[PDB]
RNA sequence: CAGCCGUUGACCCCGAGGUCCCCUAAUGGGAUAUCCUGCCGGGUUUCCGGCUCCCGGUUUAUAACUGGGUGGGAACCCCCCGAACGGAAACAUCUUAGUAGGGGGAGGAAAAGAAAUCAAUUGAGAUCCCCUGAGUAGGGGCGACCGAAAGGGGGACAGCCCAAACUAAACCUGCCGAUGAUAAGUCGGUGGGGAUGUGGUGUUACGACCUCUAGCCUGAGGUUGACCUCGGCUUUCCUA
RNA sequence: GAGGUAGAGUACCAUCCCCUGGUUUGGGGGUGGGAAGUUAGGGGACACGUGCCUCUAAGGCUAAAUAUGUCCCGAGACCGAU
RNA sequence: CCGCAGCCUGGCGUUGUCCCUCGGGCGUUUAUGCGUAGAGUAGGUGGGAGGGGUCGAACCUGUCCUUUCGGGGGCAGGGGACCCGAAAGUGAAACACCACCCAUGGACGCUCGAGGGACUAACCUCUCGAAAGAGAGGAACAACGUCAGGUGGGCGGUUCGGC
């Protein structure tokens, strides 16, 4: 679409979905776009996960710019149904925010480094 | 809330008006009255009373802009009553759009509307409609007034929001 | 004319049932035929059920199947479209008149209705109807003509509920079994929804509501004077 | 005491048409432009400025007081077979 | 006497991407000027008789542009250094230097327009396709909405004095 800023290789996306599953069991997460933006506004999120098949696009089109100015990393995921499954829901989710990775602190730190270098080559 | 940021991207004069132009190209080919899966503007829908339960439906209507389709009289008139141009329906196109939606969906009651787009020949509106016979709506305490037969087909008697505005109320 | 029913309580009146031809919104298909003619299911002579525009579901996907507006009414009511005759001693702006009429939508009443209101030295307090204000302010070939509101006196005289801030599945609903007076509800099992937000809190202005911090204020209980948990109140559902 | 929230092609402006007592002042519609958003908005008979006064649009619901007469009861300085 | 349709034309909207040219302006950039009387190109208002002069001048000899070829404006060398008057004429004099104006042309950065050209993705037309979608041609014009001017017995209301 248009709110997708940089390309994410498929091998990195599976790491993100694994981090969500681990963070839910030990740490805290926020499910849904109403709870995700309020965590970004309060500068409480550690990693923001955004789906790639949201219709209409206006639902999540403000998240990339909002967390750019709050200095919060963000990454993309292809399917929202899979993202909803990872966070233990019977329905889809368009955005998730990791309050504290918990058992996935190392796995989250690996992801941020991978994302930061992708944006560096995207100008 | 995220609903505050929905209205900011769709606000006034924006790069978003490049995304919205692309949608119009598709909307000109679909039928004139269509059911849509989800509201294009959740901020406007949720304020007018739309919920994510079953029995709420969303309909998009396009009408043709301009003045009234008025014919020149053919019998004898004084010069005051012989003019055609400049007439518009005292009913607004927003109220006209709600009426055409209530014809195609005779079992649902109109709850509100807002427009979504506009081009050189049409105007597009989206109407929030609810099924008053579904057991989910029938048991809702906030819509218990909708079990009165006088509160049905209100759009035809000017009791909606667009009708009150046009009645001078 | 002829016959029968009724004291084994008829006729008649009131209440409750049964049968109820065809056309008709007419509705499986057709009717310039008030008459014809199908395809599925059931017992089975007869016969009885099912067969546009939408909504929520099932099943392989345009196949099929389960469950759920249309027309009428003497007048009254709500909304759009909308004349001329006549008067001006002619007549075109005007008036007649948003009348007559046309189209759509209801109910036993409709519609309106809880101030982004009025008026004037800081007052009143949702809507509607009657007597007034008043042929006043005001419009008009300033011609014919048209025409308020506030205020005063009365009749009735209620007020809520959402979006948002704070929470984040604590939520709604179809079917089956039990319990409950076959109700509401409670428990158990299955299906559809719902993070693109279901449920809770909360909706007012020299301020209202929400969150945090600090300090003072029914009963029982626990904890460190302070904190928390169960007993009144508010709103809603229900019928034997 | 500190912080947070309050309804958009909407309000408003120019122009055209119809209504209106609404008149350089009111309402609705068509065409074009188009906000602020609590350190906010609206109103107080031309327009603007300064005080003062007053209210919170753009989301619904709401008995009683009243309108009618196919119909049922009663009444009457009504008519009395052209 | 008037109206109203239809038609013609222009503005605004749908309506977008690349150019080029021209005309306006804003802060700059500059070099160019003969009614007559007279050493002779007084276009005008002033400071200003001093200004330039190894703080390098008047002068011969040519290349060159121009003009009512009148004549002035710029070139380095040969010259190692000179001229205007405070003096003679002009309803208005000093090429004594410096300023602004009238007035020519070009250039920088910005704005506004106006015109011309190209393109394709809006829009339109056709074909294939049950639809979904695909192809060809035109093209920001046409078409449509709205406003404005013109034309307009095509159609409607009327008036067609008196003695």
């Amino acid at each position: 679409p248009s709110y997708v800023k940089f390309e994410v290789p498929q091998e990195l996306a599976d790491k993100v979905l694994e981090a969500v599953k681990k963070a839910k069991d030990s740490g805290k997460i926020k499910k849904g776009t109403n709870e995700t933006t309020k965590a970004v506004e309060r500068s409480q999120a550690k990693l923001v996960v955004i789906a790639e098949d949201v219709q209409p696009e206006e639902i999540v089109a403000h998240l990339p710019l909002l967390c750019e100015e709050k200095k919060i990393p963000y990454v993309y995921v292809p399917s929202k149904k899979s993202l909803g499954e990872a966070c233990g829901l019977q329905v889809a989710a368009a955005s998730v925010a990791l309050m504290d990775p918990g058992e996935a602190k190392d796995l989250v730190d690996e992801i941020v480094k991978r994302v930061n270098e992708i944006k560096g080559k995207s100008s | 809330s995220m609903y505050h940021y929905i209205e900011q991207t769709w606000q006034n004069k924006d790069w978003r008006r490049s995304i919205l132009r692309k949608r119009l190209i598709e909307w000109r080919r679909q039928p004139a009255i269509t059911r849509i899966d989800r509201p294009t503007r959740l901020n406007r829908a949720r304020a007018l009373g739309y919920k994510a339960k079953q029995g709420f439906v969303m309909v998009r209507v396009r009408v043709r802009r301009g003045g009234l389709n008025k014919p020149r009289p053919n019998s004898g008139r004084r010069p005051k009553r012989m003019g055609v141009y400049g007439y518009g329906p005292s009913k607004g196109y927003r109220w006209i759009a709600e009426e055409r939606a209530a014809r195609k969906f005779p079992n649902l009651e109109v709850l509100g509307s807002y427009y979504v787009a506009e081009d050189g020949m049409y105007k597009y509106y989206e109407v929030i409609m609810v099924d008053y016979s579904h057991p989910v709506i029938r048991s809702d305490p906030e819509l218990k007034w909708l079990q009165d037969s006088v509160n049905r087909k209100r759009v035809f008697r000017g009791l909606t929001s667009a009708g009150q505005k046009s009645r001078g109320l």
